[PDB]
């Protein structure tokens, strides 16, 4: 039935901090009320403080707030193996804490962000610890993938191809969600040149609403977590679906609001919408989850997608007749008190695996040889309890996920 | 080129051969070996030469060490340079196996006789070393030294000063300062207690020939020789959080990556030139010296077929192939 | 998480007032009061620079050291001079001669351990050690013979700390010193092999900077030291503030050092307008990128218009969008794809802190690690040669028990580090 969540590295706090914020705000639970269903894990205090300093203060236990306060580094290595590994036990120890109390849970949400220092390394490893601990369970990952252009460290893919080696055989359906291709979004589909990260935090906080809040609560056409890996993965590799929002539109600006089911669906398909620079270039969808929620006839749905199913242009693979599980919710979506999402009555939070991320993940391997090749910041991790192995030999592994999401699809 | 490699499969071990499960590498034919055998990655390897499990210290002695002497003879500075996994029992039967007939062993005899035969031809005159590089201070295993001083000579090629060399009497007084010197390092407590295996063990010769032949007033000829016995790579277990492992694993750590970063940009300078970092470690840069120029070198790596050795022994061809298989 | 500051000789005792004058002031320090802080957020952190011991006096966990007792006498005769416990002060009243060799094997050599004994007290204060900053000239005998002496003992007491070293490289045009390369060579060398951060900055890159981007016409010396202090509170103590992407020491230097020699930095500030006129507010950020950015501007000699970047770390202080600070550092990467190295992809770290230097809407540190900087290492090991060649005032150093192969060393180092910093400007 339930689902936990492990906020883990500071972006992965930040998001989970704006995700839980927008939970309590279609719940009616002010900031003191019931209790949460996570943890939080980093190894820079300062950020987690924030959550201890900050709004959502007494929401929380300060038993369910890992801080390790030593350092966090922007190395994998560090974050995975030396420093992550003496917070790791007590982590767990929430993880297994949290998961006993519950009545016949479903798996956890985890929150991280692949390019950095606890937010790869520390999870790698505690995704790790999960699989073996609860290998009867779910395990979706929300990720926030690096930048296609616009990363931040200047190792990122060593920190992000180690995360992805590490987690792949222990992840069951890893949503992804890009840093900038949501900036393209507040940029084109909402006007604003000031979006802080307190507002990229929004957007995943409302499309992650979508995933657990309103499909564990009822509706015309409820989707189980499990239904996810299900009807999402169609193979044993983490598969990495991408998350979209449709009803994206600004709370000030333009006002055609009623954009009824038929717009809506449309809207998701469309590159320039999908929190994720992978953009539809060749990438044939393989299976779709089009969770709607709000005021939406079946009909309207089971028509909406078979205008689509016959569009073409939008090639589904060859070995899927019908990749498209319809998931509808009652209640509408409900956004931010004066943020700047419109507020619809209606909403299409679809995500799935494409081809396409056969891109995204070339493009960040790329990145990763051109450093490896001159062996850049390696010392940064050998000193730290690593070796030539573990990276030569995660580049090999991504390698073979480059031929996977090559082999699963563009041919027939 | 001067470069050859050759590796050395070494027998599974008494407990690896009872249990047999899947082997690392799966040894096809002599020189090329199977990767992951069933598909799996089914990675052929090639090398210059290889010798299979049933090749012993005896084989690889007249096989890596006979270009070794003739180059070391010759007047040419030659290294060995060893391998092997980070587990011992390859690498532990490998080096100072005194039941196996020890690479070392039958070239220090091999040397030793041709030796004996260039100073009654010729006045040949050699002296030897022996040293490590643990928590990377250079001690020399002859005398108890501390941590050597660097200077640099006229050529500036980097002494570390402070070395002892006495004159090989006989192989006999060379087996005084082998053990003299491998019971001088410690073992390491982490683990099992294995030899100073993760400290760098190195043994020098030194030749000088005067000719007999030739006018008693010439150049005189002198190589160095040296077989280095490296550590294993640490996993995270086998490192640890511990304070104790915790300075040595950072000196290996170091060592091995500005080492093994070495070797590749050392493969880059059979190529290239002043590009490779001599300075990057102590050692490395005494290693341009030895291994740098067009000196005849060889590596050999110690492979097991054990199922343990999948992880270690696969990171160990997959270097030593790396810097190989890299030309542009 | 913590760090203890270190004074070691003249110059770098000069500017620790300077240092301290400013960081205070950042952390609302009066001379032996306590937080009058104007927020509440410049208390969360103190801990990185102090220590509790009253309840209004937290002191400076910095250190003192110098041969000269007249310069540690004008420091603590002063202003905040005045906040140091006494135990700081590791003075040498012995003859401070301007001899590196004087400082790092005679009369240095004796006052070290009662230097290290309070490098200990110190650093086993209370919580997590991060590392230590040092502060010193390259110049004379306490800042680069002691100074290079105590960070050779501080490296193998602590080699997990890190180590962050603000040299004030001899200027080319005037030399301040004449033995200068001899003091300076000698230092770099020990630098390349014990600190993993260091800070190069020059007396004149300064003055042009201070008197063309400042129109201030008698840059005096407290000036030069202000603004260098300037730059060491954006690196330090502003990535001890929160932020919206917050970095630390360890993010810098794991982000910054892509091979083990140590690589030295050249530090940059953003609003650099002079007073009243040039107030011009255009800080909006493509106003700071294209300052900090310019050749001009660089607290270093060398120009980075001279050879590419390995890395760079924007480490900004005000608020400000994450979209417009990520954005602007891309143009900035793709304008000058030229120099700024190619082999990695992305050689910005950016970093943004939130609350601002005290009195500022918006600041940006900059640390720039530009194979550039060979062009100064040059400069020295140059100087070095053409009078070590003669000898020159060589007496002064082996008669203070010296070795003619210690000169050699060093040099040969310090000149291969110049070798290895091209490898990668091709
Ligand atoms: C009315 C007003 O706004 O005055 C400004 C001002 O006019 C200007 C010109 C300041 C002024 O700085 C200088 O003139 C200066 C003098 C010597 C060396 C270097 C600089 C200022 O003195 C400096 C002062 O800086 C701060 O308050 C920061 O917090 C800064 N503090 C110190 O350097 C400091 C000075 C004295 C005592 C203690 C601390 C800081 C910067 C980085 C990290 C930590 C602290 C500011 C904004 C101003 C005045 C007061 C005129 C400027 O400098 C700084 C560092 O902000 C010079 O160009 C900038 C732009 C500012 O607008
Ligand atoms: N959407 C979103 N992305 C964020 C946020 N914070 C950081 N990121 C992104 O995540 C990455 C930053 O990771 P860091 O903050 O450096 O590190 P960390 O993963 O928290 O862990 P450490 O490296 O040990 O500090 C960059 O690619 C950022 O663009 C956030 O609040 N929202
Ligand atoms: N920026 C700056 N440089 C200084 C200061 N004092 C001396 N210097 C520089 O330091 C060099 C001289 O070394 P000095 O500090 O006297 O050495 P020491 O006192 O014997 O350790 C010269 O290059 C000076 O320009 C100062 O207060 N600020
Ligand atoms: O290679 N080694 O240096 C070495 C490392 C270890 Cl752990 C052990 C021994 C040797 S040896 O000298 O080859 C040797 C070989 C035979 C007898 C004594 C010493
Ligand atoms: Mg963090
Ligand atoms: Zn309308």
């Amino acid at each position: 039935r339930e689902c936990i969540s492990i906020h883990v590295g500071q972006a992965g706090v930040q998001i989970g901090n704006a995700c839980w914020e927008l939970y309590c705000l279609e719940h009616g639970i002010q900031p003191d009320g019931h209790v949460p269903r996570a943890v939080f894990v980093d190894l820079e205090p300062t950020v987690i403080d924030e959550v201890r300093t900050g709004t959502y203060r007494q929401l929380f236990h300060p038993e369910q707030l890992i801080t390790g306060k030593e350092d966090a580094a922007n190395n994998y290595a560090r974050g995975h193996y030396t420093i992550g590994k003496e917070i790791i036990d007590l982590v767990l120890d929430r993880i297994r804490k949290l998961a006993d109390q519950c009545t016949g849970l479903q798996g956890f949400s985890v929150f991280h962000s692949f390019g950095g220092g606890t937010g790869s390394g520390f999870t790698s490893l505690l995704m790790e610890r999960l699989s073996v601990d609860y290998g009867k369970k779910s395990k979706l990952e929300f990720s926030i993938y690096p930048a296609p252009q616009v990363s931040t460290a200047v190792v990122e893919p060593y920190n992000s191809i180690l995360t992805t080696h590490t987690t792949l055989e222990h992840s069951d359906c890893a949503f992804m969600v890009d840093n900038e291709a949501i900036y393209d979004i507040c940029r084109r589909n909402l006007d604003i040149e000031r979006p802080t990260y307190t507002n990229l935090n929004r957007l995943i906080g409302q499309i992650v609403s979508s995933i657990t809040a309103s499909l564990r609560f009822d509706g015309a056409l409820n989707v189980d977590l499990t239904e996810f890996q299900t009807n999402l993965v169609p193979y044993p590799r983490g598969h990495f679906p991408l998350a979209t929002y449709a009803p994206v539109i600004s709370a000030e600006k333009a006002y055609h609001e009623q954009l009824s089911v038929a717009e809506i669906t449309n809207a998701c398909f469309e590159p320039a919408n999908q929190m994720v620079k992978c953009d539809p270039r060749h990438g044939k969808y393989m299976a779709c989850c089009l969770l709607y929620r709000g005021d939406v006839v079946p009909k309207d749905v089971n028509a909406a997608i078979a205008t689509i199913k016959t569009k073409r242009t939008i090639q589904f693979v060859d070995w899927c007749p019908t990749g498209f599980k319809v998931g509808i919710n009652y209640e509408p979506p409900t956004v931010v008190p004066g943020g700047d999402l419109a507020k619809v009555q209606r909403a299409v939070c679809m995500l799935s695996n494409t081809t396409a991320i056969a891109e995204a993940w070339a493009r960040l391997d790329h990145k990763f040889d051109l450093m490896y090749a001159k062996r850049a910041f390696v010392h940064w991790y050998v000193g730290e309890g690593m070796e030539e192995g573990e990276f030569s030999e995660a580049r090999e592994d991504m390698a073979a996920l480059e031929k996977d999401y090559e082999e699963v699809g563009v041919d027939s | 080129h001067h470069m050859k490699v050759v590796v050395r499969v070494r027998p599974e071990n008494t407990k690896e051969k009872a249990a047999g499960f899947h082997k690392v590498v799966h040894v096809v034919d002599k020189h090329i070996l199977v990767f992951d055998p069933k598909q799996n990655k089914d990675l052929k390897f090639v090398f210059d030469a290889v010798f299979d499990e049933t090749s012993t210290q005896s084989e690889v002695f007249e096989h890596t060490t006979k270009p070794i002497l003739r180059s070391f003879l010759n007047g040419y500075n030659c290294t060995v340079l060893a391998y092997g996994a980070t587990g011992a029992g390859k690498t532990h039967t490998m080096l100072g196996s005194a039941d196996e007939p020890g690479v070392m062993y039958l070239t220090m005899l091999h040397l030793y006789k041709c030796m004996d035969e260039i100073k009654e031809e010729k006045i040949c005159s050699t002296a030897v070393s022996y040293l490590e590089v643990y928590n990377e201070q250079i001690r020399d295993l002859l005398v108890n030294s501390g941590p050597l001083a660097v200077r640099e000579d006229t050529q500036k090629g980097v002494v570390v000063h402070g070395l002892t060399l006495h004159q090989p009497k006989s192989s006999e007084e060379i087996l005084h300062l082998l053990d003299n010197g491998n019971k001088n390092r410690t073992q390491h407590p982490t683990d099992m207690n294995a030899t100073s295996s993760r400290s760098h063990a190195v043994f020098q010769i030194y030749l000088r020939q005067q000719d007999k032949t030739a006018s008693i007033n010439q150049n005189v000829r002198i190589a160095k020789m040296s077989l280095i016995d490296l550590a294993g790579s640490e996993r995270a277990s086998t490192s640890g959080a511990k304070g104790t492992r915790f300075v040595e694993g950072t000196n290996i750590n170091r060592s091995l990556l500005a080492l093994g970063n070495v070797i590749n940009a050392l493969a880059d300078s059979k190529r290239k030139n002043q590009h490779i970092p001599y300075r990057n470690s102590k050692l490395t840069r005494l290693l341009k010296d030895s291994l740098g120029g067009n000196c005849q070198t060889i590596m050999i790596a110690a492979v097991s077929p054990s199922s343990v050795f999948y992880d270690d022994t696969y990171n160990t061809l997959k270097y030593a192939n790396r810097a190989k298989d890299i030309k542009s | 998480r913590e760090i203890v500051h270190i004074q070691a000789g003249q110059c770098g005792n000069q500017i620790g007032a300077k240092f301290w004058e400013v960081i205070s002031d950042e952390h609302g320090i009066d001379p032996t009061g306590s937080y009058h802080g104007d927020s509440d957020l410049q208390l969360e952190r103190i801990n990185v620079y102090y220590n509790e011991a009253a309840g209004n006096k937290y002191v400076p966990r910095a250190i003192l050291v110098d041969l000269e007792p007249g310069t540690m006498d004008s420091v603590r005769s002063g202003p905040f001079g005045q906040i140091f416990r006494p135990d700081n002060f590791v003075f040498g009243q012995s003859g401070a001669g301007n001899n590196w060799a004087k400082g790092h094997y005679t009369e240095g050599a004796e006052l070290v351990d009662s230097v290290l004994d309070v490098v200990r007290k110190e650093s086993e204060s209370c919580d997590c050690l991060q590392g230590f900053q040092l502060t010193h000239s390259l110049g004379g005998g306490t800042g680069s013979g002691m100074g290079t002496l105590l960070i050779s003992k501080i490296r193998e007491e602590y080699p997990d700390r890190i180590m962050n070293t603000f040299s004030v490289v001899p200027s080319p045009k005037v030399s301040d010193t004449v033995v200068e390369p001899y003091n300076a060579t000698l230092s770099v060398h020990q630098l390349v092999e014990n600190t993993d951060e260091t800070y190069c900055i020059d007396n004149e890159a300064l003055y042009d900077i201070c008197f063309r981007t400042l129109k201030l016409t008698t840059p005096t010396y407290g000036d030069l030291n202000h603004l260098v202090s300037a730059t060491m509170s954006g690196v330090t103590t502003c990535l001890r503030f929160p932020g919206q992407l917050n970095a630390d020491l360890r993010k810098l230097a794991v982000n910054m050092v892509p091979f083990p020699r140590l690589h030295f930095f050249m530090p940059g500030f953003a609003p650099l307008t002079s007073r009243g006129s040039q107030q011009y507010r255009a800080l909006t950020v493509p106003e700071l990128t294209q300052q900090m950015f310019d050749a001009k501007n660089m607290m270093a000699a060398c120009d980075p218009r001279h050879g590419r970047y390995l890395t760079v770390a924007a480490v900004f202080r005000g608020r400000m969008s994450m979209k417009e600070v990520d954005e602007q550092m891309l143009n900035v990467q793709n304008k000058n794809s030229s120099y700024f190295v190619e082999w990695i992809p992305n050689n910005v770290k950016t970093a943004v802190c939130d609350i601002p230097p005290r009195g500022l809407k918006m600041s940006a540190t900059f640390i720039g690690n530009s194979t550039a900087i060979q062009e100064l290492f040059k400069r020295i090991s140059e100087q070095f040669t053409a009078m070590f060649r003669r000898k020159a005032f060589l007496h002064w150093y082996t008669g203070e028990g010296m070795d003619e192969m210690e000169f050699t060393e060093a040099e040969s180092n310090m000149n291969d580090l110049v070798s290895e910093y091209q490898q990668y400007q091709d």
